[PDB]
């Protein structure tokens, strides 16, 4: 917007962290699954 | 020091009984005086063995703390505390950087110390096992009276008494004996009881009957003797010292490790000081000049590599534990793969160590029995009525019996009370005719004449199990020729017939052939006594010939030997196909040694000794060109008068070598001879007479079930199931781990470049620091760890058992070709991918690549809270630093992303991934966990403080992707060239 | 030689020359495409400069400016940087209707010169006289520090509204058009005096938004002179100058995030 362009200097680092941690966890689980296919 | 002990012993068995007493101030009848014995005790010292001085574990741990990488990491750790000290004095720095990094680095050294300490293990209790062979007490005659004393109180000169069941307390001169037999397997590896008597019977004291040795035991009878040697001075006490004293030495794998440590340490100190001066010339304060150096150290040293090696070794040892192959020393996991020569004991190693029936001669025909443990062969005969007649004599004319409670274990494995030949016959009949006890119940023995030294035969009279007869049957066995002189008829295919010169000659032929096979041959015959001349109550006199022992019916011959283990012939061939030379080294007699050599394939068909040529051509042995003989059989008595140079010529000039009737020191000498030629040597054995050789071997392998305690103490590896096929597996595993270590090392080293280059450009370019010191440790200690380990699970790219053993002088674990690829090619591509993401982060935040050159001065200036970017905006100190640390984070993640491809390319040295596939589940696990770790390290809240890791935007992850792909393509194209032309260019330049 | 023969030494050179040549050519290619995705007038991200920093002229050794009044070369270090900044706000530097403009001598509202486009020439910036900075060689005794708000493209600094309570409660509250700056230390052993545009202790909103170096060269940002004529002497005084606004925030880590950290000591 014009004088109300506050969103330009903002970033949702909170969501990014939530998503990043979700991904890291799921990649960790996936890895266990493939490894445990025989121990 | 031990050169004296490598020599054959000198003795006094040639002296008379009386003469021997003068030498030791002793009485043949009364024995020593209580006072004289105590005097000699203080004089000579105790009848005991002293363990050699060991190196304490303290010094062993700390010796690892100073080996190249640890030295550089120490210089870094201290240089951290240096810069910290210089700070705490000058400008009060409330930070924790240099202090904490110095603590972290010192911990890395200590923990890495534990890994190398675990790898360099030496579990040795040789002298302890020998000490277990000295009895607690001994029986001596002192002041004309026998008393039990502490065996350590035994001295040279006293009168000792032994009987069946006790250990020889010391080396004795036999002066009196009654039916005494002894087990000399300690000195020979052969357990057949040897008679002991006062009479001298051989110039060689290790063969004479009037000497009994410490480390052996009396098996039966009784004997008295004069002690000639005590403690360390006994024949086997010296073997003990020799074995326990032998310098261990460095393994092939250990030598390789130190070698690349020098290389990497070299480049480290080179670039280290090369850029330390390069910085001072650029006008960098010593305050900074050291900070850069610390970074250089951390970049160049692969912090997690030595521990990777250890884990890869451990994991390989775990797989072998699962095939009944125990590894006592982690490094011995690889030595077997580098082995070019095997020196093998015969008895209990190549052989089962059990007299077993091998052949039978009946119906004018040679039949072969199955000698294998698990009986993997086939039948020979069952139909012939002759067989049942021979079978009956083998069961009936036999005094051997199975021990109680064996019905669970297989026939051939069960313990038997009796001599070896009777046990063999027992197990033979029990196997192919069912319960022998049944045959001995159906035919009650009424009278017998046990085998006599003079008679040279054993006879028995039984009540024929037949109801229509129920009469008296006579059976006998003995020396083949003696049995022949007592026969008139031969049971041919059922019916008897006169013994014509024809069949008599066929007998001699059969007899000579079986004997030529190194087999012990016995004759078997029977005689159905006439009914009218022998009533159902007729008494037979065993003392005086009350019955005919002539004109009997010859039934057949039976031959026997201590046979090879089932898997041995095939394992020997497999070792030989892998280009490993196999030598036999045995305490056993030459005829037996040679026969098993041919049986297992040590001596291949057609190959001759000089003696064979001479007999065939009917010419003198001196007339034979010795170069025409590729095979040789050396008796220990001849070995004794040969110099090592002459032993070296024997080793060089023959492909098929048999060393027979060797002493324990002689086995050591042969091993050393092989090593002297530059060969990596394995020893396989099971007896205490293998202990020195096992110790000196680059790798000693002991048998687990049949092995003596001493042998297993002297070994690096134990075959827990006595499965000789495990040697073949071991060499295969050893070669595979050697290749996989290269892959894992290249992989680990490759990521050094993207950690070095940022520090260099930081100096030469004056740009903001692309990657931090902490960030490097997150790679080498964190992300790269599981992937690097996973390479240990790689399958072979080709048939490794088809290639020759590596040349330890030329074929190195880390060579110039590895460095060229890891440092010069792939690592260089990784460095760029790192920098790219760095320029991306900065440029998208407003600092375009052009304006970055020569800005670090203002960038690092803590007091400039208004640096201008390319777009004209102003940044505080902490603001721009957040972007900088975000650059460290994405550079870090870029390494991870480019290591994805590197992990896949390091999978194979030659083959394509499209050929080898992706069947390594540990490797795939590594990829997932590596990426999980990196993501966690970036996105987990609080990690921005502890590790300076900042959250990355999704687009950031993909910066290095095009570089990751170029790596995959590049290496795939390169290896395509290797395969397409075995010529050499790409091969001799980059082929690891 | 060391490794190989001359023929081999050559081939290994011909390779790495072509190899590294290609790699350099590829690296440059990826840099090209990166630049191609970026604007010339505005950076892709601005969240890392977001809350504006407040920086001053006196180059602090460590957020500190200690000196002796009874000594000449004791403050000549801080006068060097003070001069460096003010030397830019010269009248001879601001000449003609291009590219400067005379703007309200009293704090006014924002000025939009269109978009971040080159569809116009150099966007005309408001003039600023260093003569608006009353009282301030500089203050040889009791320094005359000069404040500054960090430039951010397209940033509209918004003052706080007088809805509730305020630190400098309602005094000279030019609510609509002034971004205030109140310095503080309890510990009240000083004498705060502020100088600026229109005589206000703030930044005139008529200098915003900044259009960037590419679209606005020679642009001048508003200054706020602060004088501490403290009646005290020979002691470290921790003085913090704070700016207030809707778009202004602070951090415990970044001690320059919309605020000062000055340790004055007139040890004379
Ligand atoms: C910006 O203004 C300052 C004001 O002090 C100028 O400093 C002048 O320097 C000259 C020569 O050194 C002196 O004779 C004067 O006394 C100073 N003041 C004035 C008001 O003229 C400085 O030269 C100016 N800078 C530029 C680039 O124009
Ligand atoms: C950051 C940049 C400027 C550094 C570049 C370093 C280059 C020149 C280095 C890195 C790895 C190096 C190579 C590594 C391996 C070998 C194989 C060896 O048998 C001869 C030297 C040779 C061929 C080296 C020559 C120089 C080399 C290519
Ligand atoms: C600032 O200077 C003016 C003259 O320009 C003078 O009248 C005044 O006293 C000075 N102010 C202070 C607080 O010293
Ligand atoms: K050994
Ligand atoms: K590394
Ligand atoms: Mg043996
Ligand atoms: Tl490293």
């Amino acid at each position: 917007e014009g004088p109300d362009n506050d969103e330009r200097f903002t970033y949702d680092y909170y969501r990014l962290r939530v998503v990043g941690l979700i991904v890291a966890a799921v990649l960790c689980v996936i890895g266990i699954i493939i490894l445990l296919a025989g121990k | 020091l031990d050169e004296l002990k490598k020599e054959v012993s000198m003795d006094d068995h040639k002296l008379s009984l009386d003469e021997l007493h003068n030498k030791y101030g002793t009485d043949l009848t009364r024995g020593l005086t209580n006072a004289r014995a105590k005097e000699i005790l203080a004089r000579d010292g105790p009848n005991s063995l002293t363990p050699p001085p060991t190196t304490p574990e303290w010094i062993k741990f700390c010796r690892q703390l100073f080996g190249g990488f640890s030295i550089l990491l120490w210089i870094g750790a201290i240089l951290c505390f240096l810069a910290y000290g210089i700070q705490a004095a000058t400008e009060d720095e409330p930070a924790n950087d240099n202090l904490y990094l110095g603590v972290v680095l010192s911990t890395v050294v200590i923990v890495t110390g534990c890994f190398s300490y675990y790898q360099e293990a030496k579990s040795s209790r040789i002298m302890d096992s020998f000490k277990n062979m000295v009895p607690q007490q001994a029986l001596v005659i002192r002041d004309g009276e026998k008393s039990t004393i502490n065996a350590e109180f035994v001295v040279a000169g006293d009168l000792v008494e032994v009987k069946g069941g006790d250990r020889i307390p010391a080396d004795l001169r036999i002066i009196s004996a009654h039916g005494c037999k002894v087990d000399n397997s300690s000195l020979t590896g052969e357990s057949e009881p040897q008679t002991r008597s006062p009479e001298f019977s051989s110039e060689n004291p290790l063969e004479t009957r009037n000497i009994a040795f410490f480390s052996t035991n009396c098996v039966e009878g009784t004997a008295r003797g004069v002690v000639v040697y005590t403690g360390d001075r006994t024949v086997m006490g010296r073997i003990a010292t020799l074995a326990s004293g032998l310098e261990v030495g460095r393994t092939p794998i250990a030598i390789e490790i130190e070698h690349f440590i020098h290389i990497i340490t070299g480049v480290a100190v080179f670039l280290g000081v090369s850029f330390f001066i390069l910085s001072l010339i650029l006008g960098y304060s010593w305050l900074e000049a050291v900070i850069f150096l610390i970074g250089i150290i951390v970049a160049n040293v692969p912090e997690g590599l030595l521990a990777t090696v250890t884990v890869c070794l451990t994991l390989t040892a775990k797989r072998m534990a699962r095939k009944n192959c125990l590894v006592k020393n982690l490094e011995a996991v690889e030595t077997l793969g580098s082995t070019s020569t095997i020196c093998s004991d015969k008895t209990g190693t190549l052989t089962q160590n059990r007299m077993t029936v091998a052949h039978m001669w009946f119906d004018n025909q040679i039949h072969e029995a199955d000698t294998t443990e698990n009986q993997s062969g086939a039948a020979f005969d069952k139909t012939s009525a002759t067989w049942s007649a021979l079978s009956r004599i083998a069961a009936l004319c036999n005094r051997a019996v199975f021990q109680a409670g064996q019905d669970n274990v297989p026939i051939l494995k069960r313990s038997v009370a009796g001599d070896a030949s009777e046990s063999a016959l027992l197990k033979c009949i029990e196997l192919c005719c069912g319960s022998v006890q049944g045959m001995r119940d159906r035919n009650p023995k009424i009278v017998e004449i046990p085998f006599n030294s003079t008679n040279k035969y054993q006879l028995s009279i039984h009540e024929n199990e037949k109801s229509s007869e129920s009469r008296y049957l006579l059976v006998m066995k003995g020396a083949p020729e003696r049995i022949l002189d007592r026969c008139s008829t031969i049971l041919l295919n059922g019916a008897e017939e006169p013994l014509k010169e024809d069949m008599k000659e066929a007998f001699q032929n059969a007899y000579l052939e079986l004997g030529g096979l190194g087999e012990r041959v016995l004759g078997f015959c029977h005689f159905a006594l006439p009914e009218d001349k022998y009533n159902e109550g007729y008494p037979f006199d065993a003392d005086e010939p009350n019955f005919p022992t002539t004109d009997l019916c010859f039934v057949g011959l039976m031959a026997m030997i201590d046979p090879p283990r089932a898997a041995v012939p095939d394992a020997v061939g497999k070792c030989r196909s892998a280009g490993i030379k196999v030598i036999m080294v045995t305490g056993d007699h030459p005829i037996t040694a040679k026969a098993i050599a041919k049986g297992v394939g040590i001596i291949s068909e057609g190959n001759e000794t000089i003696e064979d040529i001479a007999a065939r051509l009917n010419i003198p042995i001196g007339q034979v060109n010795p170069r025409d003989a590729k095979a040789c059989v050396v008796h220990g008595s001849d070995l004794k008068d040969l110099s090592t140079e002459v032993l070296d010529d024997i080793l060089h000039y023959h492909t098929e070598i048999v060393f027979a009737r060797t002493s324990p020191q002689q086995k050591l000498i042969i091993v050393e001879g092989c090593q002297r030629q530059g060969a990596i040597v394995a020893v396989t054995g099971d007896g205490v007479n293998d202990s020195p050789a096992l110790k000196k071997a680059d790798i000693g392998v002991a048998m687990g079930i049949s092995g003596s305690d001493v042998s297993k103490q002297a070994a690096d590896m134990i075959l827990l199931d006595d499965n000789f096929a495990s040697i073949v597996t071991g060499v295969e595993e050893g070669r595979l781990i050697f290749d996989n270590l290269k892959k894992s090392i290249a992989y680990t080293l490759t990521s050094n470049i993207p950690e070095i280059t940022p520090f260099l450009v930081f100096i030469i370019g004056n740009v903001p620091l692309p990657l931090g010191t902490v960030t490097i440790l997150c790679i080498d200690l964190g992300t790269d760890m599981v992937p690097a380990i996973s390479l240990a699970y790689e399958q072979a790219e080709s048939d490794i058992m088809k290639r020759q053993p590596r040349n330890p002088k030329t074929d190195k674990l880390v060579n110039e070709r590895l460095i060229s690829m890891a440092y010069g090619q792939i690592g260089m591509i990784q460095a760029l991918g790192g920098f790219f993401s760095y320029f991306v982060i900065l440029a998208e935040n407003g600092f375009l690549p052009m304006d970055l050159i020569g800005k670090r001065v203002r960038w690092d200036d803590r007091w400039i809270s208004d640096v201008e970017d390319s777009f004209g905006q102003q940044w505080t100190y902490e603001q721009r630093k957040i972007v900088e640390f975000t650059c460290h984070t994405s550079f870090f993640i870029s390494i991870v992303v480019v290591q994805w491809a590197d992990l896949i390319i390091c999978k194979t040295r030659r083959n394509s991934i499209f050929q080898q596939g992706m069947k390594n589940k540990i490797l795939i696990f590594g990829l997932f966990e590596e990426t999980a770790l990196a993501a966690f390290l970036s996105y987990c809240p609080g990690t921005d403080v502890a590790l300076r890791m900042y959250p990355l935007k999704p687009s950031w992850w993909f910066c290095a992707f095009p570089y990751s792909l170029i790596i995959f393509l590049y290496d795939e194209m390169r290896r395509f060239i290797i395969r397409r032309s075995p010529g050499g260019w790409v091969e001799q330049e980059t082929y690891y | 030689f060391l490794g190989r023969t001359g023929s081999s030494w050559f081939k290994i050179f011909l390779f790495y020359l072509i190899f590294y040549g290609c790699l350099a050519g590829i690296f440059i290619g990826t840099i090209q495409v990166l630049l191609l995705t970026l604007s010339d007038f505005e950076p892709k991200y601005q969240d890392r400069v977001a809350p504006p920093g407040l920086s001053h002229a006196p180059y602090a050794i460590k957020t500190e400016i200690s000196f002796s009044i009874s000594n000449p070369k004791s403050y000549e270090s801080f006068v060097k940087s003070m001069h460096k900044l003010m030397d830019l706000y010269n009248e001879s530097s601001q000449a003609g209707n291009s590219p400067f403009e005379d703007c309200s001598d009293t704090p006014a509202d924002y000025i939009k010169r269109g978009d971040l486009d080159d569809s116009q020439g150099q966007k005309k910036a408001c003039r600023f006289s260093r003569m608006w900075l009353k009282n301030c060689g500089y203050a040889e005794g009791k320094p005359c520090v000069v404040a500054k708000l960090n430039r951010i493209i397209g940033f509209y600094p918004k003052p706080l509204k007088n809805t509730t309570d305020l630190p400098e409660e309602l005094q000279a509250n030019y609510n609509q058009y002034v971004l205030p700056l109140r310095c503080a230390a309890r510990e009240k052993i000083g004498s705060i005096e502020y100088f600026g545009l229109g005589g206000y202790a703030g930044f005139p909103l008529q200098y915003y938004p900044y259009y960037g170096k590419r679209l606005q060269k020679k642009y001048l940002q508003p200054l706020l002179a602060i004088q501490f004529t403290n009646l005290t002497q020979n002691m470290e005084l921790r003085i913090e100058c704070k700016v207030y606004g809707e778009n202004i925030d602070y951090s415990e880590k970044d001690r320059f995030r919309g605020r000062f950290e000055v340790k004055i000591e007139v040890k004379s």
